[PDB]
């Protein structure tokens, strides 16, 4: 379950990091090459839009991974919860047996109020 | 030419505003260290603005005398740098007004 989902989240962080590094490299290549001749308006404006789009995508990937890590941590407790439930089920069944026993004792004690029945009640 | 006239007007306008701000600060007898520092920053930015303006006028005149693609792109760059300086000068003026009003 979470063993693979988390490995994929780590792969995502690796890829969004590489994207950030490359987007930053183009950000700078753009500033240095385009300031040489501002008349190349389409090239500088298109590349700046590209850089902003990548920066947003990187930030979104970070947030998405941050949320999915909370889902993953909830998932990783599956076996601990399963064992807690098995214990709760066994406890419920034992409580039921004790209740049925007490009911039978109550009926026996009222029908035949022997001292032994009072001892069994306690 | 119209852009150069506009920048010369901005420079005169900001000089006048800085002067009126000094008159306001003196008239209100303000002592706040933040306003005094802001006025110092304003004075320095007005010196930078005037020098940049003179440089822009000289560049425009050189472009007019010998127009070319390289001179025109250099002139446009000079304009972008000048506008950045004007923006900084206006930021400082705004900070001074904020301190006076608030």
């Amino acid at each position: 379950g979470s063993e693979v989902e988390i490995l994929k989240a780590l792969l995502e962080l690796k890829k969004s990091t590489a994207e950030l590094k490359r987007a930053t490299a183009s950000l700078r290549a753009i500033t240095e090459e385009l300031k040489k001749n501002p008349s190349e308006d389409a090239l500088v404006e298109h590349n700046r839009a590209i850089v902003e789009h990548n920066a947003i995508i990187v930030e979104n990937n970070r947030i998405i991974a941050a949320v999915l890590m909370l889902i993953v941590v909830a998932v990783g407790m599956t076996q601990e919860i399963k064992k807690a439930l098995e214990e709760l089920v066994a406890s419920t069944a034992e409580l039921k047996r004790a209740t049925a026993s007490l009911r039978a004792i109550t009926e026996e004690l009222k029908k035949n109020p022997s001292e032994d029945a009072l001892v069994e009640h306690n | 030419r119209a852009i150069v006239e506009h920048n010369a007007i901005i420079v005169e306008n900001n000089r006048i505003i800085a002067a009126v701000l000094e008159l306001i600060v003196r008239a209100l007898n303000l002592t706040d260290a933040e306003v005094i520092k802001a006025l110092i920053e304003l004075r320095l930015s007005t010196l930078e603005l005037v020098a940049a303006t003179a440089s822009l006028r000289e560049i425009t005149e050189e472009l007019k005398k010998n127009p070319s693609e390289d001179a025109l792109v250099e002139h446009n760059r000079a304009i972008v740098e000048h506008n950045a300086i004007i923006v900084e000068n206006n930021r400082i003026i705004a900070a001074v007004l904020e301190l006076i009003v608030g």
